[PDB]
DNA sequence: GGGAAGTAGTTACGCCTGGTCATTAC
DNA sequence: GTAATGAACTACTTCCC
RNA sequence: GACCAGGCG
């Protein structure tokens, strides 16, 4: 029934896969008509998903909040070079024959280096060191050992321009540019039997796929549109870039079909290549970044995956959570070290789900009757089917009568519950510990004073966060592993970290100094 | 590190991703960071133990 | 003999089991949350779950 | 009405304590969570149609090996963004 | 993780003196957090290379021979 | 989007709140109805201005005026009394 | 084809049936998961018999329900293409005749009913041969070979089996007896 | 199907009659108004409809044609009991689906083994 | 060849307040 | 009225006379 | 939603 992901493999998408997985082809460089409905064939077509309420995705039915979206594709007029694989194409080109497709090596060397690649393949540095030797030794040879044929050096200029140096005469040579329609044909002829020597994999990484012919379009849900209160539409940067790409492609196709001098198509081709290169990555070396109407450089696919706000360090590693609270802290030495004071305002907002059993039916039924406005109470009840019902002033007296085994009640916090207490920055492992709840009338968190050192807290404006686990396994883990009294000894140096501080030493010295003496009433009062 | 995602999440993400795409690398999800990214339990602490139960139990 | 990780896992598993319909093996004062019932069962030494160790 | 952020050092602290189930609850259960249909034969994400309640893989004609996987929505977005470029991630399922 | 945190956390309370005394007895050598950064990062050549040279049984207890 | 009728409790028939009237969180200060949103036809949208969900006070003054291009404009102020308590700096 | 096959599987036992012995609880669970859900490659599940072996429970994180490795025997009826169907015509229809073959009703096309031209007589809502005077009515017991098989999903109703009916050795028992009389006449001549 | 298979056998509908009669009597003893679900009582009815000859006799016949000739497989033995053939054309049609066809003298012998 | 010299990659964690956007020539 | 874009650091890689 | 500026520990 329920499976888990076991492994992930990477590769390069072939044009067949792109053309098969796509749901629609985009031709029209527009998004919305005058009424507000998506334009058929545009970058906002319904077949790729729906966002605005009241619309249905005809690809999979669904609604505006339960459709995951579907892909699209664009048929490029002429192939272009992927910027990410730019250097690898150069390394491959300058280490293979120009007209047979074979590598610039003999059979003995091929066997010798295959016997070396066979072992130490699971490692990275060694496998990279091996590849560099092959490229270095095959770069120098100027004649193919497999077929008698002359060869010429190749110059690479960033980002996606390749030069070929050819001799017009013995002392006169001219540079020839290699257009992508030639690089793809050259790359298509390499046999798969020597691909592992170049470091590729014939099954799922083929050299001719690094030159794009069809470009996929991300679904609608990957680039949402926000409707401003002024009536104008706000669209993501990817939409604008795709519109520009589509317009340029359409103009190039029309010019090619209608006939034109070479100087026209050979410039539109460069413009399209620049647009695609900027679309994939907007910080490529040696290219003016695309600029928005406001002057801010656009964000693109490469920028969404890097930085402190990228998809990796921004959402995957850390994300915002649901059940939490934040407020100031104040001292309270009258509670034990493993308790924390919680305002009654917060305790009536955060809820702990509970399952009704035969040993707690009475308390739960009593709590439900109080409603959501008296302190001991609940906000929701869940029937065995799965429906969620809100407790109201016209529902408590009848919902408390339907309660039976198997139901779920989202009650308020009580004394005895366990919560997680945190202060940022989290420097070491003792910055998060579990405390027992104790409700107080005012609106600040109460903390015992001997617990200050591990938190490094001081009562001059500091704030702390509070988290509430929801599942019984999480509660058990917090109760057994994260208790305050279990972390008296510091793991850094094997000494006590929680202890007396400030007055706890001065009072002790005053009590235990020489000549100190007390009367009966003082002794009885202090002991009590 | 063998895991592609563990290295990619640290620094120079795009270069690592494209290199792994070229090499046809395989990630086995045997680490800690990758399992956190997916959402399945980590193998570090409590997620290491395994326990069994004898079913025919009755209240004593 | 149990390592604290094993103890926490066992207590969590039993606490989850109790809150779904499994009968309690010991008498408990009324109003007790299921986690406390599991803790009481563990300290009474009547927990039937066992751990397999390589 | 926003929520607090569980940063990366908080995850490292939770790891250092060793509470895996607490990590699962905090990082996944209280955040985005979804179910995705995965084609077992080819590794691509399957398609579910509401019009006739039929589930099939679009790229390859497979309709029996379709399975359900529970994952965070952000990782699905990451997979979609990787597929936006020519990189193809393939998923290999396992039991349990 | 515990070892990494136990190494990282105390570094935030690092102090620095940097006397820079002209005395040959006190060799000017970088110290503290920059030294820890150099050691952990495995710098190819340290900013202030230096050696400690001991003497054999002879020349050990004399000034002129040293 | 019509909220509960309890919130439109102390709005005068011209759409403006009476001064010196107590207001709680989510109470409506100015009632405004936007034109319908194209897909819902013939259905005006409720876009009233309301007090912040976690505030409380008493209305102090109401000002009516005209902007630089003919549109109407209203400004409302809320007065709240605060006594020292725990946590104040 | 009614058949008994031994199968290995892993059974989940919810907390409610913890007090009950593992064997019968596992039996009930297998009834629920297999009695309605059958496999095309194996046929249609009919009756689960006694389960002989069970293993210790494995508790996984999340569900908290015990999982047991189980080997059991199940009686299955598997239809095979090109097989002699023994069954009665449950109902008939202008595009085909519904034939009870097992857990599913089969469809005998009107082009597959006879060599002779057939017509759907509406007086009794039945089939009748043009020149043979042969008739098919609800409740008739027939034997026919299979030509086409089809099976879509684990719901039994969505299955169809096409039966050839002209081929020798098939038909209603009456005209089979007539063919036997013809064979006797030819062998005596 | 679960993990896989560990064995396989073939049965006659004469045996299927008493197999379904089992579930019949057990569920009536348990107090079920519908002791067999849909197509289960149907399977019982269809099995008993052609089950004049007893199930144990069907197994004995299976073993008799086991000893009679080596090429005979228990599936075919169950089939011949299930169909009750009487003449050459009957078994010719019966086996024409399978690759193997029945020899006429072996057919006469199966006529004797079929008995009632 | 081993000296320039020119790329190329990084630079702590939360939280709060307010203000501005999100084309134009005909 | 709308279609149209206009400062520090450190380690590699490339030279190179 | 993204930017800019200023504060708190
Ligand atoms: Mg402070
Ligand atoms: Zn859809
Ligand atoms: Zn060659
Ligand atoms: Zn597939």
């Amino acid at each position: 029934m329920k499976k888990v992901i076991g492994s992930i493999e990477f590769g390069i998408l072939s044009p067949q896969e792109i053309r098969k997985m796509s749901a629609v082809e985009v031709t029209v460089p527009d998004t919305y008509d005058d009424d507000g409905y998506p334009i058929e064939g545009g970058v906002m077509d319904k077949r790729m998903g729906v966002i605005d309420p009241g619309l249905r995705c005809e690809t999979c039915g669904g609604r505006a909040g339960e459709c995951p979206g579907h892909f699209g594709h664009i048929e490029l007029a002429r192939p272009v070079i992927h910027v990410g694989f730019a250097k690898t194409i150069y390394r491959i080109l300058e280490s293979t024959c120009r007209e047979c497709g074979r590598i610039k090596l003999t059979d003995e060397e091929i066997e010798e280096y295959m016997k070396k690649i066979e072992l130490a393949r699971n490692r990275r540095s060694e496998f990279n060191e091996i590849i560099k030797e092959i490229h270095k030794k095959a770069k120098e040879r100027m004649v193919c050992p497999h077929c008698g044929a002359p060869q010429y050096p190749i110059k690479f200029e960033k980002p996606t321009i390749y030069w070929e140096i050819r001799k017009d005469e013995q002392g006169n040579e001219y540079r020839h540019r290699l257009m992508p329609t030639e690089v793809r044909d050259w790359l298509e002829k390499i046999p798969d039997k020597d691909l592992p020597l170049l470091g590729l994999d014939p099954e799922k990484s083929r050299p001719e796929w690094m030159v794009l012919t069809v470009l996929p379009v991300p679904p609608v849900t990957a680039r949402p549109s926000i409707t401003l209160e002024t009536g104008i539409r706000a669209e993501d940067d990817l939409t604008h870039k795709l519109v520009d790409i589509i317009r340029i492609n359409n103009r190039l196709k029309q010019n090619i079909e209608a006939g034109a001098p070479q100087l026209i198509i050979e410039d539109l081709w460069d413009l399209l290549q620049y647009h695609v290169t900027t679309y994939i990555n907007n910080e490529a070396p040696g290219v003016p970044p695309a600029k928005h109407k406001s002057g801010r450089p656009l964000k693109t696919l490469a920028q969404r995956l890097k930085g402190k706000e990228g998809r990796f360090r921004g959402n995957l590693s850390g994300k915002r959570v649901n059940f939490s609270a934040r407020t100031v802290i104040s001292p309270d030495p009258m509670i034990s070290i493993n308790e924390v004071g919680v305002p009654v305002e917060v305790a009536m907002e955060l809820t702990v789900p509970e399952k009704v059993t035969e040993f707690n039916i009475e308390r739960l039924r009593k709590m439900v009757l109080n409603g959501p406005d008296k302190y001991p109470g609940a906000n929701y009840v869940i029937d065995p089917e799965g429906r969620r019902r809100r407790i109201m002033d016209s529902n408590k007296e009848t919902l408390a009568n339907q309660l039976d085994i198997g139901w779920t009640v989202e009650r308020h916090l009580m004394d005895g519950d366990i919560v997680l207490f945190n202060r940022q920055p989290s420097l070491h492992r003792m910055s998060i510990m579990a405390h027992r709840v104790r409700v107080m009338p005012y609106r600040t968190f109460r903390l015992n004073l001997a617990v200050c050192p591990p938190y490094n807290a001081d009562f001059d404006g500091d704030e702390m966060n509070l988290h509430v686990p929801q599942t019984e396994e999480a509660q058990a883990e917090a109760r057994i592993l994260m208790e305050v009294q279990n972390h008296i000894i510091s793991p850094r140096y094997g000494g006590p970290i929680i202890g007396g501080i400030q007055d706890h030493i001065s009072g002790g010295y005053l009590l235990t100094r020489e000549g100190a003496y007390f009367t009966r009433d003082e002794v009885e009062q202090m002991l009590m | 590190k063998s895991s592609v995602l563990a290295r990619a999440a640290f620094e120079i993400t795009v270069q690592h991703l494209f290199e792994a795409a070229e090499k046809g690398e395989v990630d086995n999800l045997n680490g800690v960071i990758e399992n956190v990214l997916i959402g399945q339990p980590v193998p570090v602490g409590t997620g290491m133990v395994k326990l069994t139960m004898k079913l025919p139990l009755r209240p004593q | 003999k149990y390592t604290r990780f094993e103890k926490a896992r066992i207590i969590g598993a039993r606490a989850l089991q109790i809150s779904m319909g499994a009968p309690v093996l010991i008498d408990v004062p009324p109003g007790i949350t299921p986690l406390e019932a599991a803790i009481l069962e563990f300290e009474k030494g009547v927990i039937p779950i066992t751990v397999i160790r390589p | 009405e926003g929520g607090l952020r569980f940063g990366e050092m908080e995850r490292d602290v939770l790891v250092g304590h060793g509470a895996a189930m607490l990590l699962i609850e905090r990082l996944l259960e209280e955040s985005d969570k979804t179910e995705v249909w995965v084609c077992e034969n080819c590794g691509h994400i399957a398609l579910e149609d509401k019009r006739r309640r039929r589930v099939y893989c679009p790229v390859c004609g497979e309709e029996e090996r379709i399975s359900k996987v529970e994952m965070s929505y952000a990782f699905k977005l990451l997979l979609d963004e990787l597929k936006a470029m020519v990189i193809r991630p393939k998923l290999n399922l396992s039991e349990r | 993780t515990v070892a990494a945190q136990s190494i990282g956390e105390p570094s935030t309370q690092m102090t620095l003196n940097t006397f820079h005394y002209a005395g040959v007895a006190e060799i000017n050598v970088t110290l503290g957090l920059p030294r820890i950064i150099e050691i952990v990062d495995a710098r190819k050549n340290p900013s202030t290379p230096m050696m400690t040279v001991y003497l054999d049984e002879e020349h050990r207890y004399d000034r002129a021979k040293a | 989007g019509y909220r509960g009728e309890k919130y439109y409790r102390n709005l005068d028939e011209d759409g403006l709140i009476f001064p010196e009237s107590k207001v709680e969180g989510k109470d409506v200060l100015v009632g405004r109805t936007s034109p319908p949103r194209f897909l819902s036809l013939q259905e005006r949208r409720e876009t009233s201005v309301a007090v912040r969900p976690s505030e409380k006070g008493v209305v102090d003054k109401v000002i009516i005026t005209e902007t630089g291009d003919g549109t109407k404009l209203v400004k409302v102020t809320v007065r709240d009394l605060r006594i020292p308590e725990l946590g104040d700096k | 084809m009614y058949k008994i096959v031994t199968v290995k599987d892993v059974v989940r036992i919810p907390p409610t049936m913890f007090t009950m012995d593992p064997k019968e609880a596992a039996k009930i669970i297998l009834r629920e998961t297999y009695e309605g859900t059958y496999d095309k490659d194996e046929g249609v599940i009919l009756s689960i018999l006694e389960v002989k072996d069970i293993k210790d429970g494995i508790i996984i994180p999340g569900d908290g329900a015990t999982y047991h490795e189980v080997v059991f025997d199940v009686l299955v009826w598997e239809p095979k293409i090109h097989e002699v169907v023994e069954g009665y015509v449950a109902d008939v229809m202008p595009f085909g005749a519904f034939i009870r073959i097992g857990p599913i009703d089969g469809l005998v096309h009107i082009s597959q009913l006879m060599d002779d031209y057939v017509v759907y007589d509406e007086r009794n809502k039945q089939f009748v041969g043009k020149e043979k005077k042969y008739l098919l009515k609800i409740g008739d017991l027939v034997r026919a070979r299979i030509i086409n098989i089809s099976a879509k999903s684990k719901v039994i109703r969505e299955n169809r089996i096409g039966l050839t009916m002209r081929q020798p050795g098939l038909g209603k028992f009456e005209w089979i007896e007539k063919e036997k009389k013809k064979e006797k006449e030819e062998g005596k001549k | 199907i679960g993990r896989g298979k560990l064995g396989e056998k073939y049965i006659t509908i004469a045996e299927a009659k008493e197999l379904l009669l089992k579930r019949r009597e057990e569920e009536v003893k348990a107090g079920i108004e519908e002791p067999l679900y849909y197509e289960a009582r149907l399977a019982l009815e269809h099995a008993e409809r052609f089950a004049k000859l007893p199930a144990d006799k069907a197994k004995e016949a299976v073993e008799e044609l086991m000893n009679a000739f080596e090429w005979m497989s228990d599936r075919i033995a169950c089939k011949i009991v299930d169909i009750m053939p009487e003449d050459s054309m009957d078994l010719r049609v019966i086996f024409a689906k399978e690759e193997y066809q029945p020899t006429q003298e072996e057919m006469k012998q199966i006529l004797d083994i079929l008995d009632k």
